[PDB]
RNA sequence: UUAUGUAUUUACUGACCU
C-alpha cells in the first residue's frame, strides 16, 4: 500500500484471474488506496491464485467478497499495465499487533 | 418556429 | 481557439493486410489496415470490382494484424495488435455489419514501446496458440481454446522473456497437432555492446530460434537454436503436417533459404537478380512480401523482391525431408506491402505507395516455357541465374483501387474556374508519382452523344414490359415534337412508332404489362400493341396541366387541380373517379411513388401549390381526395419527390433555393424536414436508380445527387455542368445510366463510382514531387521533382550506352551485338517495372511547369547528377518590373545519411512568356542547402539553413542584403504576413522574426517553449501560426497579447529569445500532415483549416461559433469516450494526447460513430444528452453540411 | 553566526492499525 512503504508487489505477469477484496477493504484502490471511482478490474497472476489462494483478498490476504478495481488516477496514470498487485508480505504490522 | 416556446416547427404541421 | 477535427476523404494507403473467411461463408473477404483505419474489403468475383464493407477508426496504430482459423471452424477471427498494451480479438458479425470485439487482454503500457509486446504477431497455423513480440527482450504465448458455447477462450500469458535480445520477425511453425512452435530471428547485443574493439559487433549473426509450448507443462522453452550466415529479414511458413514439408523459409538479401531443424541440409537458392539491369553499383535485394498459396494439390509462394519481381516458389520434396527448391520470374506489378493471393484465383496487391491493385490469375502453375532454375543445380559465379522482366503473362489487371498516399503537397486552389474550389495534390512515389485533382463531384462519364436541336424540355424512359432491360423507346419533348427516338444503334428521329399517338407530347409511362400511357394535350393515350388510345381530357376546357404518373395508379391535374385519377382495369381498360375536389387553382407539382405489392391503391399523393404550401392527400378508396397532414414552405417548390432508399418514404420538395428530405411514414406522418441549399434557380427532382436502388437527382445551378450509401445519403454533386432535366436510363450500350439534357444536345451518362467523396484525375510525373507554386497570372502549376537514389535521364542514357560498350567488348569475336542494340533500344516503362537505383546520395530532378487543366508538361527542364531541387517560389520582384521570376533551391551531394551537403545553389529563371516556358537567368552559390524561399516586400528571402538572407536581384548572381545567424538548427519554412516572418526551424519551432524599412535587420522578438520538429505551416492570423509536426500533432500558437515588436539589436530568457509564444491546441492525427491551409470548401459555407496527411486521408479543423456548440459536442464526445470505446483498447483521450495533451479540440470522428451504435446506445446518450437520436444527428451532421462535404 | 554528534522532550505526518 502506500501507507506501509515496507510492502511489496509481486509484480509478475497478470493473468485472467479476477482479483478480490476482503470485506474489511472493499471499496480501496489497490494503488493508490481509496474509495472513489473505481474503473478497471484487477488481474492477479496464477502463482498468486493457486489453490487455497483462490478469492482471497488482494490486500489482507482475508476471505474475498468483491471485485477488486484501480481508480481512474491509476488507470490513465497506466499503473493497471505494470504486473499484479497481489502484496506479496505480511511486515511489521498484523504481526507485532498479533503479539500484542 | 411556434407561438407557446419558439419550437423549430421545421415545417412539420399536422392535424 | 476552440477547434474541431473531422475527416473528409479517410485515410487509404495499406500497410497491413490479410485474408480468409471472415463472414462465416465459402467466399472470401480481405481485411486491410490503413494504420489508424480497419477496414473489410471484399472483392466481387463475377464482376471483378472491390467493394467496402465496413471501415472503423480504431484510434490506435495497428502494429500488426494477423487472421487465424480456430481448430475445426468455419470463420476467421481478426488479431489486432497495437500501441496499447492489448491483444485484441475481433469477428466480423456480418449481420449487424460490425466488428464484435471478442477479447481484449491487457499486458503492458502503451504506445509504440520498445519492451512491450505487439510489433510482431505469429499464429499456429492449427489456431490453438498466439504469440505477440516486441522488438525487444519480451515475447507472449496466449493458448486459444473453445468452450462448449462454441466460444472462444484465451489461456493467461505465457512467458517467453530473453533478455538483451532483438527480434526481426517471428512466424507460426507448423506441426500438425503437435506442440506449437514459432519461429524467430532473433540476435543477442550483449557482447556487441561490452566490446569497445567495435568488431565483436561486426560478427554477431542472427539465430533462427524455435519456441515450443508444452501444452502438458503450460510454458514455453527454447527448443532449437541455430546460428544464419547472413542477416535474414523476415520467414515465411511452409504448410505441413499432412500437406507438406513443415518448416521456415528464410529470406534474405540475395538469398532464400529452407532450414527445416532436426534433419533438413540447409537449402540456399541465391536470388534471380534481373539480366543486366543498371541499378547496381553494390546493392544486394530482399523479399518484401510472401502470399502462400494452397491449391488442395501442391502449395507455392508468391514472393516479391523490392522492385516488384514476383516469384513463384515451390518446394519439390522427394521424401519426407525436403530436397531442393526452385523458383522462377512469375509477374511484375508495383511494389507492395502485402499480398493476398485469393482462392478462385484472385492476387490482391496493396502497393504501399498509390493505387492498390486487384489481378486475375491467369495462368497459375506457368510451368511451361520459362527459363526456371533451381537451389541445388551447380551454379557458380554469384548469383548467375538471371531473368529478362517482360509485361504480364500470367495476371490480368481487373479493379485499380485508388488512393491519395502519400499527399505530398496540396493546395485548395479553384484554377478551373468552377464554383466550388478544387484539390490540388501531389502524390506516389517514384516514377508512379501524379500530380491529383480532386473536386467534390461524382464521376460523370459520356458513353454516347447526340445533338438533339432546338430547345428541349424533357425526356422519358419506357421500356417494353416491366421485364426488360434494352427499354425500346426514348421520348424527347419541348412544346411539339414528340420524337421517340429508338434507343439503340443508329438512334434517330422516329417515324409513327407501335407506341407513338401524337406530336405535342408532355409524358409517357409503362402503366399495364405492355400498356403505356402518354400524355399530351388532348392528353390520355394508353398503348400496348394498338394505340387504344380513349383521349377525353375535356372538363369543357381545359387540357393540359401538370402530369404526375405511377406505375399501376395516375393522377393528373388540369387549371385547377385536386381531380381526376384516370385508373384502369386490372383485366381491361382505362376509367376514372368522378369524385373531383376542383382546387382553386394553387399548383406548380405533383408527385407520388409506388409500392412493390398492391392489389389496391397502394401509393400517397403529394401537391404543390402555387401559394407557400405543399399537401400530401391518401387516396385510398376509404378517406378519398381528404387532406391528412400539413405543410409548410418559404416561398414555392417548383418539384416534388418521393422515394424509398434503404434495404420513412423520404420526402424530397425543393423550393425553388434549397431542398428538403421528409420522413414521411405511411399512416402516420411524421415529417421531420431535414433541409440543405441547393443564381439559385428552380430545382427539378428526378427519381433515378443506381447500383440496385433509387435515388433522386435534384437539379440547379449544378446537379445533386442524393443517394443512400448504407444508410447516410450521400447528397453528393456532379461533375458536370447544368443540364436542366433527368431521368434514368438502361440499355446494353450502357447498363444503368441517366439521359439528362434540357440543352441543344443529348448524353448518355454513367456514374461509375459511387461510395466515393472525391474525382481523382491523376497526371503522371516523373518523381518525387516535392511542392508546386502557382503562377496566379495564367493559372500554371511550377512543380519541383526529386529523389534520392535515382538517375537523371542523362545518367539513364550514358548508362545504357556504357552498357552496350561492355557488351560488346567482353569478348565479342566468336559476338552477339545483336544484344546491346536490342538492349539499347527496348526502353522498359519504369512506372511498370520500377525505376533503376543510384547506388547513394545520386539525385534526380526536374522542373515542370504544367496545366492544370489538362495536365500535360508544358515546360520542362532537367537539372544535373546530384543537384536537387528543394523549394521553390514564383515572384515578383521590386526593383525590376512586372516581370515573373521564378527561384529554385538546389543542392549538391547531399548525402543524406550520415548529413554532409556540398554546399547548394539557387536557380534563377524568367518563366516567359505567359508562363509556358522557362528561360535560365543566372545562378547563384550558397554554402547549404536553400530549403526554403519565400517572397516578401518584393525580394525574397532564404533559408539556408540556421541562416536567414534577405535577397535581391543582380544581373551576374542573387544579392543578399540581410542576414540572420542566431535562429537555430535548421530551416525548413519560410512564411510572411507582412512585416513579420515566420521561420519554421527543423527541430524546436516556429521564430517569430520582424523585418525593419529603415534598417535591414532580421531581430527575433518570439519564439516558442516547445521543441516539435516542424514539418509545414499556415498562418492563420497576424499573431497565431498553425503547425504540423513529423510526428503527428497540431499545434497552434498564438503570441500573447503584448509580444511588441519594436526590438532594436545578449541574455535571451531559457536560452532562446524573451517573448515566449504560446500553444492554443495541441491535437494527435496518426499520421503526419504535410499541407495546412485556411480556406473555405464551399460557397456558402465558412472558413476552416484543411490537412493533408501523408497516409492519403484528408481532414479539417473547423472553429465553434458560440459556447452551447462547444459545450454540447463537448458533452458528446465525453459521453462517447465511455460508451463506445475504440477497437484497440487504445485510450481515445491518451491517443489524442500521445506526444503533447490535447488542447481545446473536439474528436468529430468519434462524434461521428453516434450514427453507428446500436439504438439502444443512442438512446441512453441521447436521453442522458437530453435530445432524441435524430436530433443528435441532425446536430452531427449539421457542422460537417456548414463547413465541409 | 550558519553546523555536528547525541542524551532528550514537545509537536507533526501516512483515511496506518483490532
Ligand atoms: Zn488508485
Ligand atoms: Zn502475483
Ligand atoms: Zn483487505
Amino acid at each position: 500500500a502506500k501507507h506501509h512503504p515496507d510492502l511489496i508487489f509481486c509484480r509478475k505477469q497478470a493473468g485472467v484471474a479476477i482479483g478480490r477484496l476482503c470485506e474489511k477493504c472493499d471499496g480501496k484502490c489497490v494503488i493508490c488506496d481509496s474509495y472513489v471511482r473505481p474503473c478497471t478490474l484487477v488481474r492477479i497472476c496464477d502463482e498468486c491464485n493457486y489453490g487455497s489462494y483462490q478469492g482471497r483478498c488482494v490486500i489482507c490476504g482475508g476471505p474475498g467478497v468483491s471485485d477488486a478495481y484501480y481508480c481512474k488516477e491509476c488507470t490513465i496514470q497506466e499503473k493497471d499495465r505494470d504486473g499484479c498487485p497481489k502484496i506479496v508480505n505480511l511486515g511489521s504490522s498484523k504481526t507485532d499487533l498479533f503479539y500484542e | 418556429r411556434c407561438y407557446v416556446c419558439d419550437q423549430q416547427t421545421n415545417g412539420v404541421f399536422n392535424p | 481557439m476552440f477547434l474541431y477535427n473531422l475527416t473528409l476523404q479517410r485515410a487509404t494507403g495499406i500497410s497491413f493486410a490479410i485474408h480468409g473467411n471472415f463472414s462465416g461463408t465459402k467466399q472470401q473477404e480481405i481485411v486491410v489496415s490503413r494504420g489508424k483505419i480497419l477496414e473489410l474489403l471484399r472483392p466481387d468475383p463475377n464482376t471483378g470490382k472491390v467493394h467496402t464493407l465496413l471501415t472503423v477508426e480504431v484510434f490506435g496504430v495497428i502494429r500488426s494484424l494477423m487472421a487465424f482459423r480456430l481448430t475445426g471452424g468455419t470463420k476467421d477471427y481478426i488479431v489486432v495488435g497495437s500501441d496499447s498494451g492489448r491483444i485484441v480479438i475481433l469477428e466480423y458479425q456480418p449481420s449487424k455489419n460490425m466488428f464484435e470485439k471478442i477479447h481484449q487482454e491487457t499486458f503492458g503500457k502503451s504506445g509504440c514501446r520498445r519492451i512491450v509486446p505487439g510489433q510482431f504477431l505469429a499464429v499456429d497455423p492449427k489456431g490453438r496458440a498466439v504469440m505477440i513480440s516486441a522488438i525487444e527482450k519480451q515475447k507472449l504465448v496466449y493458448i486459444l481454446n473453445r468452450d462448449a458455447a462454441a466460444r472462444l477462450t484465451i489461456s493467461s500469458p505465457l512467458e517467453a522473456h530473453k533478455a538483451n535480445t532483438l527480434v526481426y520477425h517471428v512466424v507460426g511453425v507448423d506441426v500438425g497437432f503437435e506442440n506449437p512452435m514459432f519461429a524467430c530471428l532473433e540476435m543477442d547485443y550483449e557482447e556487441a555492446d561490452n566490446d569497445p574493439t567495435g568488431e565483436a559487433a561486426a560478427n554477431t549473426q542472427q539465430t533462427l530460434t524455435f519456441y515450443e509450448l508444452d501444452l502438458g507443462l503450460n510454458h514455453v522453452v527454447r527448443k532449437y537454436s541455430e546460428p544464419l550466415e547472413e542477416h535474414g529479414n523476415f520467414l515465411i511458413t511452409v504448410p505441413g503436417g499432412s500437406d507438406g514439408p513443415s518448416g521456415v523459409l528464410i529470406c534474405s538479401e540475395n538469398y532464400i533459404t529452407y532450414k527445416n531443424f532436426g534433419d533438413q541440409p540447409d537449402i540456399r537458392c541465391p536470388i534471380p537478380r534481373r539480366r543486366n539491369d543498371l541499378d547496381d553499383p553494390e546493392r544486394g535485394m530482399i523479399f518484401v512480401c510472401s502470399a502462400t498459396h494452397k491449391t488442395k494439390s501442391m502449395f507455392f509462394f508468391l514472393a516479391q523482391t523490392e522492385q516488384g519481381d514476383i516469384f513463384k516458389i515451390t518446394l519439390e520434396t522427394d521424401e519426407d525431408m525436403v530436397t531442393e527448391i526452385r523458383l522462377k520470374y512469375f509477374d511484375t506489378v508495383p511494389v507492395a506491402a502485402a499480398m493476398c493471393v485469393l482462392k478462385t484465383g484472385f492476387l490482391f496487391v496493396a502497393s504501399e505507395f498509390g493505387n492498390h491493385y486487384l489481378y486475375q490469375i491467369a495462368h497459375l502453375g506457368d510451368d511451361d516455357e520459362e527459363p526456371e532454375f533451381s537451389s541445388a543445380m551447380p551454379l557458380e559465379e554469384g548469383d548467375t541465374f538471371f531473368f529478362q522482366p517482360r509485361p504480364l503473362k500470367n495476371l490480368v489487371l481487373v479493379d485499380e483501387l485508388d488512393s491519395l498516399s502519400p499527399i505530398l503537397f496540396c493546395q485548395i486552389a479553384d484554377l478551373a474556374n468552377e464554383d466550388t474550389p478544387q484539390l490540388y495534390v501531389a502524390c506516389g512515389r517514384g516514377p508512379r508519382s501524379s500530380l491529383r485533382v480532386l473536386r467534390h463531384g461524382l464521376e460523370v462519364s459520356e458513353m454516347a452523344v447526340s445533338e438533339l436541336p432546338g430547345n428541349p424540355n424533357a425526356v422519358w424512359t419506357v421500356r417494353r414490359h416491366i421485364e426488360d432491360e434494352f427499354d425500346a423507346y426514348i421520348i424527347v419533348s419541348f412544346v411539339n415534337a414528340t420524337l421517340v427516338l429508338s434507343i439503340g444503334e443508329t438512334v434517330e428521329e422516329v417515324t409513327d412508332s407501335g407506341f407513338l399517338g401524337t406530336t405535342p407530347t408532355l409524358s409517357c409511362s409503362l402503366l399495364g404489362d405492355d400498356a403505356l400511357v402518354q400524355v399530351y394535350p388532348d392528353g390520355i393515350r394508353h398503348i400496348r400493341a394498338d394505340k387504344r388510345v380513349n383521349e377525353w381530357k375535356t372538363p369543357g376546357k381545359k387540357t393540359i396541366v401538370k402530369c404526375a404518373v405511377n406505375q399501376r395508379q395516375v393522377v393528373i391535374a388540369l387549371t385547377g387541380g385536386e381531380l381526376v385519377y384516370f385508373e384502369m382495369d386490372p383485366s381491361g381498360q382505362l376509367n376514372e373517379y368522378t369524385e373531383r375536389k376542383e382546387m382553386s387553382a394553387d399548383v406548380v407539382c405533383m408527385s407520388l411513388a409506388n409500392v412493390p405489392p398492391g392489389e389496391q391503391r397502394s401509393r400517397f399523393l403529394a401537391v404543390g401549390l402555387v401559394d407557400n404550401t405543399v399537401r400530401i392527400i391518401s387516396l385510398d378508396p376509404s378517406d378519398c381526395l381528404q387532406p391528412l397532414s400539413m405543410q409548410a414552405l418559404p416561398a414555392q417548390p417548383e418539384s416534388l419527390c418521393i422515394v424509398e432508399m434503404g434495404g420513412f418514404l423520404y420526402l424530397n420538395i425543393g423550393l425553388q433555393n434549397g431542398v428538403l428530405l421528409r420522413t414521411v411514414l405511411d399512416p402516420v406522418t411524421g415529417d421531420l424536414s431535414d433541409t440543405r441549399t441547393r443564381g439559385s434557380r428552380p430545382v427539378k427532382l428526378f427519381r433515378v436508380r443506381m447500383q440496385g436502388q433509387e435515388a433522386v437527382l435534384a437539379m440547379s445551378s449544378r446537379s445533386w445527387l442524393s443517394y443512400s450509401y448504407q444508410s447516410r445519403f450521400h447528397l453528393t454533386p456532379l461533375s458536370y455542368e447544368t443540364l436542366e432535366f433527368a431521368s434514368g436510363f438502361a440499355s446494353e450500350q450502357c447498363p444503368e445510366g441517366i439521359v439528362a439534357i434540357s440543352t441543344n444536345t443529348l448524353r448518355i451518362l454513367a456514374l461509375e463510382k459511387l461510395g466515393a467523396v472525391f474525382n481523382q484525375v491523376a497526371f503522371p510525373l516523373q518523381y518525387t514531387p516535392r511542392k508546386f507554386v502557382i503562377h496566379p497570372e495564367s493559372n500554371n502549376l511550377i512543380i519541383i521533382e526529386t529523389d534520392h537514389n535515382a538517375y537523371t535521364e542523362a545518367t539513364k542514357a550514358q548508362r545504357k550506352q556504357q552498357m552496350a560498350e561492355e557488351m560488346v567488348e567482353a569478348a565479342g569475336e566468336d559476338l552477339a551485338a545483336e544484344m546491346a542494340a536490342a538492349f539499347l533500344n527496348e526502353n522498359l516503362p519504369e512506372s511498370i517495372f520500377g525505376a533503376p537505383k543510384a547506388g547513394n546520395g545520386q539525385w534526380a530532378s526536374v522542373i515542370r511547369v504544367m496545366n492544370p487543366i489538362q495536365g500535360n508538361t508544358l515546360d520542362l527542364v532537367q537539372l544535373e547528377q546530384n543537384e536537387a531541387a528543394f523549394s521553390v517560389a514564383v515572384c515578383r520582384f521590386s526593383n525590376t518590373g512586372e516581370d515573373w521570376y521564378v527561384l529554385v533551391g538546389v543542392a549538391k551531394d547531399l548525402i543524406l545519411n550520415p548529413r554532409s551537403v556540398a554546399g547548394g545553389f539557387v536557380y534563377t529563371y524568367k518563366l516567359v512568356n505567359n508562363g509556358e516556358k522557362l528561360e535560365f537567368l543566372h545562378k547563384t552559390p550558397v554554402e547549404e542547402v536553400p530549403a526554403a524561399i519565400a517572397p516578401f516586400q518584393g525580394r525574397v528571402l532564404i533559408g539556408v539553413g540556421k541562416l536567414l538572407r534577405v535577397y535581391d536581384l543582380g544581373k551576374k548572381k542573387l544579392l543578399r542584403k540581410c542576414e540572420n545567424k542566431h535562429i537555430a538548427n535548421y530551416i525548413s519554412g519560410i512564411q510572411t504576413i507582412g512585416h513579420r516572418v515566420i521561420v519554421s526551424d527543423v527541430q524546436e519551432s516556429f521564430i517569430w522574426v520582424r523585418y525593419k524599412r529603415n534598417e535591414n535587420q532580421l531581430i527575433i522578438f518570439a519564439d516558442d517553449t516547445y521543441p516539435r520538429w516542424v514539418t509545414t505551416a499556415s498562418l492563420l492570423d497576424y499573431d497565431t501560426v498553425a503547425g504540423a509536426d513529423k510526428f503527428g500533432n497540431i499545434c497552434v500558437v498564438r503570441l500573447p497579447p503584448n509580444t511588441n515588436d519594436e526590438v532594436d539589436e545578449d541574455r535571451g530568457l531559457l536560452n532562446g529569445a524573451s517573448q515566449k509564444a504560446e500553444v492554443i491546441m495541441n491535437y494527435h492525427v496518426g499520421e503526419t500532415v504535410l499541407s495546412l491551409q485556411k480556406t473555405t470548401l464551399i460557397p456558402g459555407g465558412s472558413e476552416s483549416l484543411v490537412y493533408t496527411t501523408l497516409s492519403g486521408g484528408i481532414g479539417i479543423l473547423v472553429p465553434f461559433t458560440s459556447h452551447e456548440d462547444h459545450d454540447f459536442f463537448q458533452h458528446v464526445e465525453m459521453h462517447l469516450r465511455s460508451e463506445h470505446p475504440p477497437l484497440c483498447g487504445r485510450d481515445h483521450l491518451s491517443f489524442r494526447s500521445y506526444y503533447f495533451p490535447v488542447k481545446n479540440v473536439i474528436d468529430g470522428d468519434l462524434c461521428e460513430q453516434f450514427n453507428s451504435m446500436e439504438p439502444n446506445k443512442q438512446k441512453n446518450v441521447s436521453e442522458e444528452l437530453d435530445r432524441t437520436p435524430p436530433e443528435v444527428s441532425k446536430k452531427l451532421e449539421d457542422i460537417r453540411t456548414r463547413y465541409a462535404f
